[PDB]
């Protein structure tokens, strides 16, 4: 509805996209952050993570949680189609 | 000026420009080629574009000279006019475009198929066709 | 914005590249302009570059052989005092952003040409700013030939090779401006600065 | 599409194309292009029943 | 007080300034001397830059054209009603100032506006 | 509002522009042959710098019968009073800042577009 105010050095798809990108990012940390909380002491992924053994809280958020966003180039799943990523999506979709 | 639409012919040592090309078919008329190119003579700024590899070319009219100015720059060019000219009509026939057909005439179908290929070349250049993947495996085989 | 780090960096700091990815130059600013935006944007606009291209809104030609037919509605013609003129109209708010005025476009444009052209400019009073270019001393095309020779490459205003300016405030403390107050701390201060997006360092 | 269907004059290898952006029509028989079988959905329901 | 001058270029300005100020009928309205004004403002350029070039010229063109237009009146009512003086009129620069109120708060906002759109780096 | 083209009727070729250096009358000429015209347009050539052109030109009312293209029922129709029409974006490069939807009525015989 153009009812979108570019950013401060930035187009409007860009500034789009840093929006979504922002929303993403808020959902994917505050849902690990949930499933960091929701770990009891006897869990090993905490015990191997705290120690530094092997991995980190980005792994048991992605085991437990949601895996997140993909990218490619940092940017995210470009349009390889006309106008859409799969067959099984529609023209000029860009939700989540 | 610049933006002159050109074209690399096949065994040909260097590039030529496009109306030249056409009149090398035989089009000595002006209209015939830009029906043969544009589609449609309503959007100024499609048309406007063939204007500077359009006023580089008109010392080139006749079929002669220019099937002559084709073989000036040949593999191995003539020595006479004669030379020039069959060897230019004879690459022409032969090597240019063999998918299109290699029938005894064939002027009718390739001018089209050149039109169609500057017509592209505009659209692309206009921003009302974006272009072609070469990773996309529809392009593929 | 791009700095292209990390092992392309390293070739290029490695392998002295006399042209690299993404040159660039941070800029503090001196005086008090480094506190209000206000004063560093026009330092910004006298750093960047413009050209006549980036303020122009539409451009015409048009074959008007008396000077007072004024084949479109402009006043200014018998005020002021080839038959063929170069209407060229800017945009408005591109004109304001770069807080320039068409009185010295013009005087660009005479410098730069000599006598052979003739700039006659609409006021800065008018809502649509215009300038009649007149040739006077093969011609029909001759104003395309420089139309198509000075809109592009015209130096209006600032220096070249910088492509775009970014006003910018550091929220790291590294860029932030240090000084030793009267009882001893250090209080990191912070300041305007600038990022180029090409290479100069002597003008600048 | 329906002589494809059919598959009378028209073998199944055959992909016909359409653009609606420009009026073009593509069509291919040669060899070397890739494909994969699906199902076909009418309106809503499918034709394998 | 205006002394009288004898370039013809001087007093070719005089008239035409004289008669843009004839514009609107606030000259009427008011009942004043304008070609006094009018020789008055012309002495005040040349004193302002001691020439007859480009500048002179471009400079009484950019007078006459604020006075004569019409959008904003209020310059030439405010001019001829003695608000402003007519040395301060004389060294006005440019329109930042003998503009209306509509003009100055669109140069304004876009002022502020080019604060954003030149700010960039996240 | 632009430029238009002429042909020579003689040999079918570009008329170029041509002022006439005695009665001062823009006179568009040809070069294979002596033929004159009269030149009413008072124009030679325009340029938009801005280029923000409306590309309901080219929308054609064929893109409403295609399957990969969403539908929505929140802005019909205004003549025919359809409740339902398809929409995309600008489908096309040189966009500045474009994000708003080029829509079509999905009627037959209709071919209402709009913008907004
Ligand atoms: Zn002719
Ligand atoms: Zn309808």
């Amino acid at each position: 509805n153009n009812e979108l105010e570019p950013t401060p050095g930035n187009t409007l798809r860009q500034t789009f996209e840093n929006q979504v990108n922002r929303i993403l990012n808020d959902a994917r940390d505050k849902t690990g952050s949930s499933a960091q909380k929701s770990l009891s002491e006897y869990n090993n992924f905490k015990s191997m993570v705290v120690s530094g053994a092997k991995g980190s809280k980005i792994n048991i958020s992605q085991v437990i949680a949601v895996v997140g966003q993909q990218n490619v180039e940092g940017k995210r799943i470009p349009f390889g189609f006309k106008h859409r990523t799969l067959p099984h999506f529609i023209k000029d979709d860009y939700g989540p | 000026i610049g933006q002159r639409i050109v074209a690399t012919l096949p065994y040909i040592k260097q590039e030529v420009p496009i109306i030249i090309v056409f009149r090398a078919l035989g089009f000595v008329s002006d209209r015939d080629i830009l029906e043969h190119i544009i589609y449609d003579f309503e959007d100024p700024e499609m048309m406007e574009m063939v204007k500077p590899s359009l006023d580089e070319a008109f010392v080139i009219q006749e079929q002669n000279v220019a099937l002559n100015f084709i073989g000036s720059r040949g593999a191995k060019p003539g020595v006479t006019k004669e030379k020039r000219i069959k060897y230019a009509k004879e690459v022409l026939q032969k090597e240019m475009l063999p998918h299109v057909g290699v029938s005894d005439f064939c002027e009718t179908k390739k001018a089209y198929f050149l039109g169609y290929m500057v017509h592209r070349l505009l659209l692309a250049a206009l921003g009302r066709r974006e272009l072609d993947d070469r990773d996309h495996y529809g392009n593929k085989r | 914005k791009n700095v292209t780090l990390g092992v392309p960096r390293l070739k290029e700091l490695i392998n002295i590249s006399k042209k690299p990815k993404t040159p660039s130059l941070t800029v503090f600013l001196l005086g008090q302009s480094a506190r209000d935006a206000e004063r560093a944007k026009d330092i910004l606009c006298r750093l960047e570059h413009t050209t006549l291209r980036k303020v122009t809104a539409n451009t015409a030609i048009y074959y008007d052989p008396n000077p007072q037919s004024t084949v479109v509605a402009e006043d200014q013609e018998w005020v002021n005092v080839s038959p063929w003129l170069l209407r060229v109209e800017l945009d408005r708010k591109h004109m304001t952003d770069r807080k320039l005025t068409m009185e010295q476009i013009a005087e660009k444009i005479n410098a730069g040409f000599g006598d052979d052209l003739n700039c006659i400019f609409n006021d800065d009073n008018a809502e649509k700013l215009v300038l009649r270019i007149r040739i006077m001393n093969d011609d029909d095309v001759f104003l395309r030939c420089i139309e198509s020779n000075m809109l592009t490459d015209m130096t209006l205003q600032g220096i070249e090779q910088i492509s775009k300016v970014y006003m910018h405030l550091p929220q790291t403390d590294n860029k932030k401006k240090i000084i030793i107050t009267e009882d001893g701390e250090f209080k990191a201060l912070q300041e305007w600065i600038l990022e180029t997006d090409g290479v100069s360092l002597m003008r600048v | 599409r329906k002589l494809r269907r059919q598959m009378d004059i028209i073998v199944s290898e055959v992909s016909m194309i359409r653009d609606i952006r420009e009026r073009e029509i593509r069509i291919y028989t040669d060899a070397g292009r890739i494909c994969r079988p699906l199902l076909i959905v009418e309106k809503q329901k499918l034709l394998l029943k | 007080r205006a002394p009288s001058t004898s370039d013809s270029v001087r007093l070719k300005c005089r008239e035409m300034l004289a008669a843009a100020l004839r514009t609107g009928d606030d000259y009427i309205a008011i009942g004043a001397d304008e070609e006094e004004l009018g020789s008055q403002i012309e002495e005040a350029i040349y004193q302002e830059i001691r020439n007859t070039d480009m500048k002179y010229k471009n400079r009484v063109r950019s007078r006459i054209s604020n006075l004569k237009d019409a959008k904003n009146p209020n310059l030439r009512k405010n001019v001829l009603c003695g608000n402003i003086p007519p040395d301060l009129f004389a060294r006005m620069t440019a329109e930042e100032m003998a503009s209306d109120e509509l003009k100055e708060m669109r140069k304004n906002l876009t002022k502020e506006a080019i604060r954003e759109h030149q700010m960039a780096k996240t | 509002g632009f430029v238009g083209i002429r042909f020579c009727q003689e040999c079918n070729n570009m008329l170029y522009p041509k002022e006439d250096k005695e009665n001062r009358i823009l006179l568009y000429a040809c070069r294979n042959c002596d033929y004159q015209q009269e030149a009413d347009n008072s124009c030679i050539y325009v340029n938009k710098i801005t280029h923000e052109v409306d590309e309901l030109t080219q929308i054609i009312a064929d893109v409403s019968q295609d399957p990969t293209l969403p539908r929505t029922e929140d802005h019909p129709c205004q003549k025919c009073g359809h409740k339902e029409a398809v929409f995309f974006q600008s489908h096309s490069a040189r966009a500045e800042d474009a994000m708003r939807l080029y829509y079509v009525c999905t009627a037959p015989h209709c071919g209402h577009r709009w913008t907004e």
